[PDB]
C-alpha cells in the first residue's frame, strides 16, 4: 500500500525485478554515530571522552601529598542558533565544564585527606557540536570533517622481495605499525642475517635486543634453536635421531639403523627408507665424526675440572677439541639442528655478527644510535630501554591493535595491552623466519582485511588527548611549585590551548574541507566518501600504486567508478550502499545468509577477513517462490575468483544490485551498455550541478532520487504534525493533532525557509514550499523544495526533446545544438550570489566612517547611498560604484594660508577625510536580495542598521504574537466554558473580558476557585511570554564581537542571473558533453511531419567509439515518455470521463514485465486521480535500476501503445529548405543539466596588465585584469618558427618593461611599429641574487 | 616570500606623468613639469609657488609665465584642480571645466 | 610583505638575516670584553650555523619558523627550487594578450578564417583601438577615447573590425604536445561566449573542444604578423613535418557522407540513366536519382598535365554514380575521373589527398580540401544517419557457439577430475578453447554485419554492401573499428585480468545483452587501470622529453656540404618473417653518397 502521500502527486513508472527486502539505510549512519558516541555518556569509560579523561586525569603532586580527581562533565546547549550564528558570523561552540576535585592531604598520614577543593569546575573550552546535517559551523563556513582509511596496527609480515632486492630475492620482513610510539622492526639481510630496525635509522643489530633485553645468549639459543642430545660416550660418535624429526637428507655414511643398516652409504634418502626407519626403534646409532666437524656447539660447556671457556657456544665443533672436550668436559654435550632443507639458523649468524655481548653494551648501543654522542652512565641507556617499549605511557599500541597481532599469533584472546611484551615480538621474530623457511602466508597491502578508515570521533578523542598531556605537565608542575595552596582546581586552569588545538586540528588544516552546495548530490556524498590522505594512509599521493587497483574484498565497500578524473584517484574510495562499519575500524556490508540454499532474510554484515570464508554468489538471478534457487549451477564468489556454485554451495545471498554500487553512481541512467570508461566520466560530470530556474522532474532515472531527498535535507520533513495553518512566501504554520500531540506543547509547527539565500559555493539554493493549505500532512513529509528538484525528485535536470542525426557542421564530434526554443523557454535559467562586506576602523589616524560622504564624489554616486551610506536596499549594480562610503580621518590642517582660504572658501571639508569607500565588484554586478553587518560592543552607530534590527524584530515578535494568541484562546475558552452553567450568558463574557465579572459567583465555590486559579495561570502566561519576549529582544540588539580592527562590519549580499549561451557546458547522465555554440531561430530546427520544432541536435558519430547505446536507449524512453504525455494531454484537453484518463493511466503502468504493485481507482479518490493526472503534465515518470532495469522488448511494447515508431524512425522536414531527407532517425527527451566552469566564468582579456612591483611581473590570471603565462613546451615550438621578432616582443614588448611598455605604448598611439629591448630586468634580480650568494656577477662589453 | 603580490601603484603624481609622457613636452617643458610634480602635495594643491618653481628650475629662460603656461597645460589634465597653487582658482577651473548652462 | 594590517612580516626575508644582525651585535658587545671561552665559542658556533642556515639552512641544522616546524628557504633558496627565480624563467612568465578562453566549432568559414569571440575582444583591440580612434580624429583626447570606448560605441565595433580585418592572432592549445597545437589563422568578430574554428585543425590544437581552452596571442610587431600569417599560419601546416605526412585531412563524417555519395545497393531508379554531367544536380536535386545509384554512364572531360607545364584535357564518357559525378564537379582538373572511381574511403580520401597535393599545388589543393569539407559537411546531414537498437542483431549462432564452448570447458574439467588432464593442462587447453570458440562467434557476427543484404531485382537476390550505420563506421573508417562494434556486438571476449593472470570465466555478453554484476565488477581494473595508466605514464613521458629537449637545445645546421664520402648505408630491415617495412620511407628523401651505381659492371 504506496500511501506515499507527497509522492501521491507524482511516480515513476517502475519495471524494478527483484523485489526490495531492506531499503536504503538513512544514508547518513556514518558522519552521526560517531559525534553522537563523542557526546555520548555512557557507563564504562569506554569510548569518547569517557577514556580520553580516564587517561591523562589524575595528576599526584611530586609527592606534595597531593592529587587530582574530577566527578563529571558537561558540554552546554546552545548560545546562538544555528542560523543566528549563520547571521552573527559565529563558531556554533558549546563549552565543556568539568567538575574538579582537589584536595589536600595531610603529611604523614598514609593518603590522609585534610582538605579539598571538591567544588571548583573548569569550564575546558568551547566544544563544537556535529551538525543536524553533520555539517561544521566554526568560524562560519561550510565544512566537511573528510575522514581517512589507513593501515590497521597490528603485525604485519612485510614481504619487500624482488626488484627492491636488486640481488635477485626475495626478501621476508616484518612489520609493525603501533598507533602510539615509533617502529620496532626485525629485517632481514642478504647475508641470511636479520637486521633491527626502528623510526627508520641505520641498521641495528637482531640479536641486540635479545641481549638488551635480559635475555642470555643461552637462553636465547635453548629458545632460538632445538638441540640434539648427541650422546657420545666412550667415543661412541652416536647421536639419537628420529627419521621423522630429520630427514631428507641422502645418507653418506657410517648409517646403520639399529644393527642392520638400513640406509647404504652413499644412499639417497627415500621415504620407504624413513618408514622403514620409524618402523622400527632407533637408539643412538654411530654417526661419523665428520657429523660433528659442521656441529655448532650448542650449549657452552667447560671441563669438569675447570670452568675453562673452551667449547664456546655458536661454534661448530672442531676435532681437536672434541677430543679435548670428551676427555675433559664431559660425554654428552647439546649440539644444533639447522635443517637447511626446511628450516635454517640465520640467528647463530648474527649472534656472532652481534658486537656487544652484555646486556648493558647491547642497550648502550641502542643509545649511540639514538643519541648519536651524550653517552649514558648505565642508567640513561636503560632508562630509555625501559621507556621506550616498556612503558605504557608512551607506545601503547592499540587494543584492536593487541586484537590484531593476537589474531596475527591466532591468540586465543585479542585484547592485550597497547605496552610492549618479551613472548610478542620473540614470536614474531619466529615467524618471519618461518615463513622466511615458509610457514605461512604473508600479509597483503591492497587487500581489505587490514585497513581502517579513521573517523572523527576518537580523533577528536584523540586531539582533547593530546592536549591533556601537554597541560598535564604543568599541572604537575605547579602542584610541585608552591603547593602550599588549598586553592581552586584552576590554579594552572588555562583552557586556551585546549581550544587553539581542538579548533585548529578540526579548522586550519586538509582533514576537514570546506563543504560546498552545489546540487543535492555534492552533499548527498560529500558526507560520504573514503580516502587515505592526511595524517594517515598515503602520505604522499606519490609513492602509491599497487592498491590504487580494484581489490577483491572491496567490492560492496567502495563505489566501483567513484574517483577524481586525477591524481586522488583511485584511491578517494566512496562508501557503499551497504555501507556498515566493523567492530573495530573497518566496513562490513548486510548479507542474507543462503541457508541450505534458502535465503535467510537475515542480513550480515560483512567485511573482508570474513568475506573471503563462507560461499557467495550474485543476485542477477531467479529465486523460486520457496526461494528455491532457479539454475542448479549458479556463478558464485567463494574467494575473490568466483566460479559456478552448486545449489548446496553458496552460503550466504546479498541484498539487492544496490549491493555493487553506492549511490554515488546508482543515479546513474541505466548503464547496461554505458561504457565503464564513459561510466566513471558519467557520474564525475554527475555532481556537477547547481540549480536552475524551474524545476523539472527527470523521466526515466534510477528510482531513489526521493529517498535521496528524505537524507538529503534541504526542505521540511513534517515531524510531528497535523494539520497546515499559515504558509506565506517566508512561512510555514502547521497545526498538529491531538493523538500525536504532546500536551503542554503548543502542538503546531512553524518552520522558516531561507530564500534568495547563497549557499556554500554561492549557489541560489531556496527552499521553497510545497502544499498551499487545508491539507493533511503524515509525519517526516517534504514540504519546502531546495534547489534543483521539484516535488520530490534530486533531478539536478529536466527533460528537453532531442534528435541524433549529423547535421551542416553543427556536429563535428561534441556540439550541443539547441535552438532558440530554451532560450525563450528559460529551460535551465542560472542565479548565483557572491557576498560582500565594509569594515570601519577607528584608526591612530581617525576612524574611518561609514556617511557616504565622499569628498570630490557625484551624487549619483551617492544617490543610490542612503545616510548610511548603506545603499536602500533592492537597487541593481552595473559599474563600480560605491555601496559602502567610508572616510578615512586624516591629521589636522595648520592655520595653513592656502588651507585656511581653501576652509574659508568652501570649508566643512579642509581634507580631513579622504574619500575611503567600499564600491561592487569591477564586471560583477546585479541586485541585492539581503545584507548583514557586525558592530562590535562599543560603538552605537547603527545608521541605516536599525532598519534591518526593526524588521527582523517585527518578524519574531509576529512569530511570538501567534502562540500567544493560541495559548490565549484556549484560556479564554476555558474561562467562558467555566462560565457555562454558570447561568452566564456567553454574550457577556463575548461583550468583554471583565474578569468573567471577576468570579461572579456561579458556583462561587470551585468557580471561585478555578477563576482564582485561572486568572493566575493568566497572568503567569502573560509574564512568561513577555520574559521570552524580553530575552529575545536583548538577543535582537545583544551584538557582536568584531575583532579590535574594524569598529564595525557590514556585511553585503546580491545576485546574478543567467541563461544557457553562445559558448556553453551542457551533459546528459550517460556521460556525453557538449559545448553549446550555435542557436538557430526556431524556423532551422529541424521540422517533423507535424513540424514541430526539435529542440537539440547532436552529432551521432561517436554512439560506438565510447559506447553510447545507453544514451539512446534513454532516448528511446524519451521520446516514448513525451508520447504518452501526449496522449494523457489530449485526452485531458478534451475534459474526458473520468474513468476515460482512469482506464488509460492504469494500462500504462500495466504493460509490462511484473516488478512491483501500485493501483489506482481502489485508492485514490477520484480527485487524486484529477490531479495526479493534472499534474501528469508532459509524460509519465519512470524509473528502472541500472542493473535490473527494463528489458528492450518493453520499449518497443512501450512504443506501440501509444502510437509512437517502435522503431523510432520517422522523418522530418529541414529547418531552412526544407526537404524530408533520407535516414528516418531516432530522437528523444534526455534531461540534461549545467556545470560550474560556467562560460561567464570564463573570458577574460587585458591590453595594460598589472606589472608587478615586484619584477614588474603581470598582475596574475584576471585577478585585476590580469592574464595569462605561456608555455614552455610552445616556446620550444615557437623557437621552432625561428619566430625571432615574436620572442623579441614578447620578451621586451610581452615583458616588465615600464621603460619598455612606456615606449612601446607611445610608439603604437604613434603608429611608428618598433619595441626598444634594452635589457631584461628579471636579470638584473638574478645577477643580484648571485651578487646576494657569494658572486661577484658583472657583464664586460 | 620576498616578494608576495609585489605590484607598483601610480601615487598619483606618476599618474601625472604617466598623462605627461603622452602628453606633448619638450626637455625644459618636460623639467618645469617634472620638478612641478616635485613638490605635490596629498590634497593636490601646489605646495610651493609659481617663483620658488622658477628658482628651482634655475634657469633664466625659465620665466614666472613660462611656469606657468607650463602648470596651465598641466592644471586641469588629472584631475581638474591638480597643483592648486593657494586653492581657490583651483576650484575655479572646477566650475570653468563645469559647462555654463549650470545655473548660478 | 605586511600581512594584518599591523606587522610587516618579512620571515627570513630578514628574519634570518635579523637573527643574523642581532646576534652580530651581540657578540660586538661581549667578545671585546675578553669574553669567557664556553660563552664565546657556543656564540660563534651558533653564528657560523645561523649564518651557514641563511645560505644553507639544509645541510647542517634546520631553520623552522614559528608555528611552523618547516625550515627557512635560505638565499639561494630562492635560486633552487621549482618555484624560483629559476623556476620557469628562461621565457615561462605571465603574458599580456591572451587567457583562459573557451572554444566553438566552425561549421561555416573555411581554413583561411579564425573566429575570434567579440566578446574577449577590444580589450585586446583598445590600444590599437585608440590608435585608431586618434588617427579618425575620433576623440582628439585619451580621456576622451576612455571614455568613448566607456562609452562603447558601435562606430568602435565598425574601426575594432576593419582593424579585425587585416591582423590576424595566433591561437594554441596547452599541454603543447607538438610545434603543431597552436595555430595563427584568419580571425574574425563573432557573438556569444566562445571562439569557433573550421572543422580543420582540430587535430592541430590536438584537444577536442569540450570542456577545455585554446589561446588568444596578440602579434604586436608587423615582423610578427608577417611571420605567423607565413610561419605559424596553418595555411601550411599539413604534412607531419616529422612524418611528412599530411596532418591536415577531414576524418569526421563529412567521409561518412563521402562514402555515403558514391555507392549503390544493386540497381537505383533509372540506375541506367545517364548524363553529362552539369544537370546531374538538377536530376538528383530534382527527383528520380539516389546516391545510391548505379550504372549511370557520365561524359567525363578529365585534364592531364602531359604537357610539359600544361594540362591536356580529355573528354570520356564514363559510368559513375550520382554522388560520384557529384564529387566529380567539386575535383579540379588533373586527378582521372578514376579518382572519383572509388567506393571513395577515408583512407582514399586521403589518398586523393595525397595525390593532389603532389599533382596541383598548394592554394588549389588547400581550396580543394576545404570545399571537400563544405561538401561533407552539407551531406553528412543530406544523410543524417539514425541509429538504433536493432542495428545491434546477434547473429543467431552466439548461443550454440556458447554450448559448444561450455561442453568443451566440461569435458577439460571432468578430465581434470579424472586426474588425467593436468590442472594447468586443462588451464592452457580451456583457454584455446576459449579463444577458438569467441572466434567463432566473432565470425559469426561479423558475417551478421558484413556488407550482407537481400535487394529486389530481377534476379531477386543481389548480395550487396549492406545498410548499418556501424558497420558502415567500419568500413569507410571515422569513429571506431571492427573491435568497437565486436564488443557491443560479440560477447564482452576474455579481458579477463585482476591483474595479469586469466580469469577462467570468460566475460560473456555483448552491449546488446547487457552485462552481468560480476561482469561489470571484473570490467573496473583495466579500466581504472588504463586511466591511471595514461596520468602516471605523462609523468615519466615529459621528464625524459624535457631530458631531450635540453639535450638538443643547441641544435641546428650550419653547413651546406660536408664534401665528406664517410656514412652508414641504408638498407632493408628484412626482419623476422621478412622486411617489417620496405627499404623506401627510410631514403624516400635521400642523397646517397657517391656510391650509387646501376646493377650492371661498370654501370
Amino acid at each position: 500500500m504506496v500511501y506515499s502521500y507527497t509522492e501521491k502527486k507524482r511516480i515513476r513508472k517502475d519495471f524494478g525485478k527483484r523485489p526490495q527486502v531492506l531499503d536504503v539505510p538513512y544514508l547518513l549512519s556514518i558522519q552521526l554515530d560517531s559525534f553522537q558516541k563523542f557526546i555520548e555518556q555512557d557507563p564504562e569509560g569506554q569510548y569518547g571522552l569517557e577514556a580520553a579523561f580516564r587517561s591523562v586525569f589524575p595528576i599526584q603532586s611530586y609527592s606534595g601529598n597531593s592529587e587530582l580527581q574530577y566527578v563529571s562533565y558537561r558540554l552546554g546547549e546552545p548560545v546562538f542558533d544555528v542560523q543566528e550564528c549563520q547571521i552573527r558570523g559565529v563558531t556554533y561552540s558549546a563549552p565543556l565544564r568539568v567538575k574538579l576535585r582537589l584536595v589536600i592531604y595531610e603529611r604523614e598520614a598514609p593518603e590522609g585527606t585534610v582538605k579539598d577543593i571538591k567544588e571548583q569546575e573548569v569550564y575546558m573550552g568551547e566544544i563544537p557540536l556535529m551538525t543536524d546535517n553533520g555539517t561544521f559551523v566554526i568560524n562560519g563556513t561550510e565544512r566537511v570533517i573528510v575522514s581517512q582509511l589507513h593501515r590497521s596496527p597490528g603485525v604485519f609480515f612485510d614481504s619487500d622481495k624482488g626488484k627492491t632486492h636488486s640481488s635477485g630475492k626475495v626478501l621476508y620482513n616484518a612489520r609493525i605499525i603501533p598507533y602510539r610510539g615509533s617502529w620496532l622492526d626485525f629485517e632481514f639481510d642478504p647475508k641470511d642475517n636479520l637486521f633491527v630496525r626502528i623510526d627508520r635509522r641505520r641498521k641495528l643489530p637482531a640479536t641486540i635486543i635479545l641481549r638488551a633485553l635480559n635475555y642470555t645468549t643461552e637462553q636465547i639459543l635453548d629458545l632460538f634453536f632445538e638441540k640434539v642430545i648427541f650422546e657420545i660416550r666412550d667415543n661412541k660418535l652416536q647421536m639419537e635421531l628420529v627419521p621423522e624429526r630429520l630427514r631428507g637428507e641422502t645418507a653418506s655414511f657410517d648409517i646403520e639403523a639399529n644393527g642392520k643398516v638400513y640406509v647404504e652409504k652413499g644412499r639417497r634418502i627415500t621415504a620407504r627408507h624413513i618408514r622403514q626407519l620409524e618402523k622400527d626403534d632407533v637408539k643412538l646409532i654411530e654417526v661419523p665424526v665428520e657429523y660433528i666437524a659442521g656441529k655448532v656447539v650448542a650449549k657452552d660447556y667447560i671441563d669438569e675440572s675447570t670452568g675453562e671457556l673452551i667449547c664456546a657456544a655458536n661454534m661448530e665443533l672442531s676435532l681437536d677439541l672434541l677430543a679435548k672436550l670428551s676427555q675433559s668436559g664431559h660425554k654428552r654435550i647439546e649440539t644444533l639442528f639447522t635443517n637447511d632443507l626446511d628450516h635454517g639458523p640465520y640467528i647463530s649468524e648474527t649472534l656472532r655478527v652481534d658486537p656487544t655481548n652484555d646486556r648493558l653494551s647491547a642497550l648502550v648501543e641502542i643509545y649511540r644510535m639514538m643519541r648519536p654522542g651524550e653517552p649514558p652512565t648505565r642508567e640513561a641507556a636503560e632508562s630509555l630501554f625501559e621507556n621506550l617499549f616498556f612503558s605504557e605511557d608512551r607506545y601503547d599500541l592499540s587494543a584492536v591493535g593487541r586484537m590484531k597481532f593476537n589474531r596475527s599469533l591466532l591468540r586465543e584472546e585479542i585484547e592485550g595491552s597497547g605496552i610492549l611484551s618479551k613472548d610478542d615480538i620473540i614470536d614474531v621474530m619466529k615467524k618471519l623466519i618461518d615463513i622466511r623457511n615458509g610457514k605461512g602466508e604473508v600479509d597483503d597491502i591492497d587487500h581489505l582485511g587490514n585497513r581502517r578508515i579513521r573517523s572523527v570521533g576518537e580523533m577528536a578523542e584523540n586531539q582533547f588527548r593530546v592536549g591533556l598531556v601537554r597541560v598535564e605537565r604543568a599541572v604537575k608542575e605547579r602542584l610541585s611549585l608552591g603547593d602550599l595552596d588549598t586553592l581552586m582546581p584552576q590554579d594552572m586552569i588555562n583552557a586556551k590551548p585546549i581550544s587553539a588545538a581542538v579548533k585548529e586540528f578540526f579548522g586550519s588544516s586538509q582533514l576537514s574541507q570546506f563543504m560546498d552546495q552545489n546540487n543535492p548530490l555534492s552533499e548527498i556524498t560529500h558526507k560520504r566518501r573514503i580516502s587515505a590522505l592526511g595524517p594517515g594512509g598515503l602520505t604522499r599521493e606519490r609513492a602509491g600504486f599497487e592498491v590504487r587497483d580494484v581489490h577483491p574484498t572491496h567490492y560492496g565497500r567502495v563505489c566501483p567508478i567513484e574517483t577524481p578524473e586525477g591524481p586522488n584517484i583511485g584511491l578517494i574510495n566512496s562508501l557503499s550502499v551497504y555501507a556498515q562499519t566493523n567492530e573495530y575500524g573497518f566496513l562490513e556490508t548486510p548479507y542474507r545468509k543462503v541457508t541450505d540454499g534458502v535465503v535467510t532474510d537475515e542480513i550480515h554484515y560483512l567485511s573482508a577477513i570474513e568475506e573471503g570464508n563462507y560461499v557467495i554468489a550474485q543476485a542477477n538471478s531467479n529465486l523460486d517462490e520457496e526461494g528455491h534457487f532457479v539454475e542448479d549451477l549458479v556463478t558464485c564468489r567463494s574467494k575473490g575468483e568466483s566460479s559456478l556454485f552448486s545449489r548446496d554451495q553458496v552460503d550466504y545471498m546479498d541484498v539487492s544490485t544496490q549491493q555493487v554500487v553506492s549511490v554515488g553512481a546508482s543515479l546513474i541512467p541505466f548503464l547496461e551498455h554505458d561504457d565503464a570508461n564513459r561510466a566513471l566520466m558519467g557520474a564525475n560530470m554527475q555532481r556537477q550541478a547547481v540549480p536552475t530556474l524551474r524545476a523539472d522532474k527527470p523521466l526515466v532515472g534510477t528510482g531513489m532520487e526521493r529517498a535521496v531527498a528524505v537524507d538529503s535535507g534541504v526542505t521540511a520533513v513534517a515531524k510531528r504534525g497535523g494539520v497546515v495553518q499559515y504558509v506565506d512566501a517566508s512561512r510555514i504554520v502547521i497545526k498538529v493533532n491531538e493523538d500525536e500531540m504532546y500536551p503542554g506543547e503548543a502542538g503546531i509547527d512553524i518552520y522558516n525557509l531561507t530564500k534568495y539565500t547563497r549557499s556554500n559555493q554561492n549557489t541560489c539554493i531556496n527552499q521553497m514550499p510545497c502544499v498551499s493549505l487545508g491539507e493533511p500532512v503524515e509525519r517526516g513529509d517534504v514540504l519546502a523544495d531546495g534547489p534543483s528538484t521539484d516535488l520530490g525528485e534530486l533531478a539536478l535536470g529536466q527533460n528537453m526533446r532531442v534528435a541524433f542525426m549529423p547535421w551542416n557542421g553543427y556536429n563535428f564530434e561534441d556540439s550541443i545544438l539547441v535552438s532558440e526554443r530554451v532560450v525563450q523557454e528559460d529551460r535551465f535559467t542560472t542565479i548565483h550570489i557572491q557576498e560582500l562586506a565594509c569594515v570601519s576602523r577607528d584608526t591612530k589616524l581617525g576612524p574611518e566612517e561609514i556617511t557616504a560622504d565622499i569628498p570630490n564624489v557625484g551624487e549619483a554616486a551617492l544617490s543610490k547611498l542612503d545616510e548610511s551610506g548603506i545603499v536602500y536596499i533592492g537597487a541593481e549594480v552595473t559599474g563600480g560604484d560605491i555601496l559602502v562610503g567610508k572616510v578615512t580621518p586624516k591629521g589636522e590642517t595648520q592655520l595653513t594660508p592656502e588651507e585656511k582660504l581653501l576652509r574659508a572658501i568652501f570649508g566643512e571639508k579642509a581634507s580631513d577625510v579622504k574619500d575611503s569607500s567600499l564600491r561592487v565588484p569591477n564586471g560583477v554586478s546585479g541586485t541585492v536580495i539581503d545584507v548583514q553587518v557586525f558592530t562590535r560592543d562599543g560603538v552605537e552607530k547603527d545608521k541605516r542598521a536599525l532598519e534591518i534590527e526593526e524588521m527582523q524584530l517585527k518578524q519574531a515578535k509576529k512569530d511570538l504574537s501567534e502562540e500567544l494568541q493560541i495559548l490565549e484562546a484556549g484560556l479564554f475558552s476555558r474561562i467562558r466554558a467555566v462560565l457555562v452553567a454558570g447561568g452566564v450568558e456567553a454574550e457577556k463574557l463575548d461583550k468583554l473580558p471583565r474578569d468573567r465579572w471577576l468570579e461572579l459567583g456561579l458556583t462561587d465555590e470551585e468557580k471561585q476557585n478555578q477563576l482564582e486559579q485561572l486568572a493566575e495561570q493568566y497572568d503567569e502566561l502573560k509574564h512568561e511570554f513577555e520574559k521570552k519576549l524580553e530575552a529575545k529582544r536583548r538577543k535582537i540588539t545583544q551584538g557582536d564581537d568584531l575583532a579590535p580592527g574594524v569598529l564595525k562590519i557590514v556585511k553585503v549580499y546580491l545576485a546574478v542571473k543567467r541563461r544557457i549561451q553562445p559558448g556553453d557546458k551542457m551533459a546528459g547522465r550517460h556521460g556525453n558533453k557538449g559545448v553549446i555554440s550555435k542557436i538557430n531561430p526556431i524556423e532551422d530546427m529541424p521540422y517533423d511531419e507535424n513540424g514541430t520544432p526539435v529542440d537539440i541536435v547532436l552529432n551521432p558519430l561517436g554512439v560506438p567509439s565510447r559506447m553510447n547505446i545507453g544514451q539512446i536507449l534513454e532516448t528511446h524512453l524519451g521520446m516514448a515518455a513525451k508520447g504518452i504525455g501526449d496522449k494523457i494531454n489530449a485526452m485531458l484537453k478534451q475534459q474526458q470521463e473520468v474513468a476515460k484518463l482512469r482506464e488509460f493511466i492504469q494500462r500504462a503502468y500495466d504493460l509490462g514485465a511484473d516488478v512491483r504493485q501500485k493501483v489506482d481507482l481502489s485508492t485514490f479518490s477520484d480527485e487524486e486521480v484529477m490531479r495526479l493526472a493534472e499534474n501528469l503534465r508532459k509524460g509519465m515518470p519512470i524509473a528502472t535500476p541500472v542493473f535490473d532495469g527494463a528489458k528492450e522488448a518493453e520499449i518497443k511494447e512501450l512504443l506501440k501503445l501509444g502510437d509512437l515508431p517502435t522503431s523510432g524512425q520517422i522523418r522530418l522536414y529541414d529547418g531552412r529548405t526544407g526537404e524530408q531527407f533520407e535516414r528516418p532517425v531516432t530522437v528523444g527527451y534526455m534531461y540534461m543539466l549545467k556545470l560550474n566552469h560556467l562560460v561567464d566564468d570564463k573570458m577574460h582579456a587585458r591590453s595594460t596588465g598589472s606589472y608587478s612591483l615586484v619584477t614588474q611581473q603581470p598582475l596574475g590570471g584576471k585577478a585585476q585584469f590580469g592574464g595569462q603565462r605561456f608555455g614552455e613546451m610552445e616556446v620550444w615550438a615557437l623557437e621552432a618558427y625561428g619566430a625571432a621578432y615574436t620572442l623579441q616582443e614578447m620578451l621586451t614588448v610581452k615583458s616588465d618593461d615600464v621603460n619598455g611598455r612606456t615606449k612601446m605604448y607611445k610608439n603604437i598611439v604613434d603608429g611608428n611599429h618598433q619595441m626598444e629591448p634594452g635589457m631584461p630586468e628579471s636579470f638584473n634580480v638574478l645577477l643580484k641574487e648571485i651578487r646576494s650568494l657569494g658572486i661577484n656577477i658583472e657583464l664586460e662589453d | 616570500l620576498p616578494v608576495y603580490q609585489g605590484e607598483t601603484t601610480q601615487t598619483l603624481q606618476d599618474y601625472l606623468m604617466w598623462q605627461v609622457e603622452l602628453t606633448p613636452f619638450t626637455d625644459t617643458d618636460r623639467a618645469i613639469a617634472t620638478s612641478i610634480v616635485d613638490a605635490v602635495d596629498d590634497t593636490g594643491y601646489l605646495t610651493i609657488q609659481i617663483e620658488d618653481i622658477v628658482d628651482s628650475i634655475g634657469d633664466d629662460e625659465i620665466g614666472l609665465e613660462e611656469v606657468e603656461a607650463v602648470l596651465k597645460r598641466i592644471q586641469r589634465f588629472d584631475p581638474v584642480g591638480v597643483a592648486a597653487k593657494d586653492l581657490r582658482d583651483c576650484l575655479l577651473i572646477q566650475l570653468s571645466q563645469f559647462a555654463k548652462e549650470t545655473p548660478w | 610583505v605586511p600581512l594584518d594590517g599591523g606587522r610587516f612580516a618579512t620571515s627570513d626575508l630578514n628574519d634570518l638575516y635579523r637573527r643574523v644582525i642581532n646576534r652580530n651585535n651581540r657578540l660586538k658587545r661581549l667578545l671585546d670584553l675578553a669574553a669567557p671561552d664556553i660563552i664565546v665559542r657556543n656564540e660563534k658556533r651558533m653564528l657560523q650555523e645561523a649564518v651557514d642556515a641563511l645560505l644553507d639552512n639544509g645541510r647542517r641544522g634546520r631553520a623552522i619558523t614559528g608555528s611552523n616546524k618547516r625550515p627557512l628557504k635560505s638565499l639561494a633558496d630562492m635560486i633552487k627550487g621549482k618555484q624560483g627565480r629559476f623556476r620557469q624563467n628562461l621565457l615561462g612568465k605571465r603574458v599580456d594578450y591572451s587567457g583562459r578562453s573557451v572554444i566553438t566549432v566552425g561549421p561555416y568559414l573555411r581554413l583561411h578564417q579564425c573566429g575570434l569571440p567579440k566578446k574577449m575582444a577590444l580589450e585586446l583591440f583598445k590600444p590599437f583601438i585608440y590608435g585608431k580612434l586618434e588617427l579618425r580624429g575620433l576623440a582628439t583626447t585619451i580621456k576622451a577615447a576612455k571614455k568613448m570606448v566607456e562609452r562603447e560605441e558601435a562606430v568602435v565595433w565598425d574601426i575594432l573590425d576593419e582593424v579585425i580585418r587585416e591582423h590576424p592572432v595566433l591561437l594554441n592549445r596547452a599541454p603543447t604536445l607538438h610545434r603543431l597545437g597552436i595555430q595563427a589563422f584568419e580571425p574574425v568578430l563573432i557573438e556569444g561566449k566562445a571562439i569557433q574554428l573550421h572543422p580543420l585543425v582540430c587535430a592541430a590544437y590536438n584537444a577536442d573542444f569540450d570542456g577545455d581552452q585554446m589561446a588568444v596571442h596578440v602579434p604586436l610587431t608587423l615582423e610578427a604578423q608577417l611571420e605567423a600569417r607565413a610561419l605559424m599560419m596553418s595555411t601550411n601546416n599539413i604534412l607531419s613535418p616529422a612524418n611528412g605526412e599530411p596532418i591536415i585531412v577531414p576524418s569526421q563524417d563529412v567521409v561518412l557522407g563521402l562514402y555515403y555519395m558514391t555507392r549503390d545497393c544493386v540497381n537505383a531508379k533509372g540506375e541506367g540513366m545517364v548524363l553529362t554531367g552539369p544537370k546531374e544536380a538538377e536530376r538528383l536535386y530534382r527527383s528520380g536519382l539516389a546516391s545510391l545509384h548505379a550504372r549511370v554512364k557520365v561524359r567525363i572531360t578529365e585534364y592531364e598535365k602531359d604537357a610539359n607545364g600544361e594540362l591536356v584535357a580529355k573528354t570520356s564518357l564514363k559510368d559513375t554514380t550520382v554522388g560520384r559525378a557529384i564529387l566529380w564537379m567539386i575535383v579540379p582538373k588533373g586527378l582521372p575521373y578514376s579518382i572519383v572511381n572509388q567506393a571513395l574511403g577515408k583512407k582514399a580520401i586521403s589518398k586523393m589527398l595525397n595525390t593532389c597535393y603532389r599533382i596541383l599545388g598548394l592554394k588549389p589543393t588547400v581550396i580543394f580540401a576545404d570545399q571537400i569539407m563544405y561538401t561533407g559537411f552539407a551531406y553528412a546531414a543530406r544523410s543524417g544517419a539514425s541509429v538504433g537498437i536493432d542495428d545491434m542483431v546477434i547473429p543467431e549462432k552466439k548461443h550454440e557457439i556458447i554450448s559448444e564452448a561450455e561442453a568443451e570447458v566440461a569435458e577439460i574439467q571432468e578430465q581434470f577430475q579424472s586426474g588425467l588432464v593436468t590442472a594447468g593442462e586443462r588451464y592452457n587447453k580451456v583457454i584455446d578453447i576459449w579463444a577458438a570458440a569467441n572466434d567463432r562467434v566473432s565470425k559469426a557476427m561479423m558475417d551478421n554485419l558484413q556488407t550482407e543484404t537481400v535487394i529486389n531485382r530481377d534476379g531477386q537476390e543481389e548480395k550487396q554492401v549492406s545498410f548499418n550505420s556501424i558497420y558502415m563506421m567500419a568500413d569507410s573508417g571515422a569513429r571506431g573499428s571492427a573491435a568497437q562494434i565486436r564488443q557491443l556486438a560479440g560477447m564482452r571476449g576474455l579481458m579477463a585480468k585482476p591483474d595479469g593472470s586469466i580469469i577462467e570465466t570468460p566475460i560473456t555478453a555483448n552491449f546488446r545483452e547487457g552485462l552481468n554484476v560480476l561482469q561489470y565488477f571484473i570490467s573496473t581494473h583495466g579500466a581504472r587501470k588504463g586511466l591511471a595508466d595514461t596520468a602516471l605514464k605523462t609523468a615519466n613521458s615529459g621528464y625524459l622529453t624535457r631530458r631531450l629537449v635540453d639535450v638538443a637545445q643547441d641544435l641546428v645546421v650550419t653547413e651546406d656540404d660536408c664534401g665528406t664520402h664517410e656514412g652508414i648505408m641504408m638498407t632493408p630491415v628484412i626482419e623476422g618473417g621478412d622486411v617489417k617495412e620496405p627499404l623506401r620511407d627510410r631514403v624516400l628523401g635521400r642523397v646517397t653518397a657517391e656510391d650509387v651505381l646501376k646493377p650492371g659492371t661498370a654501370d
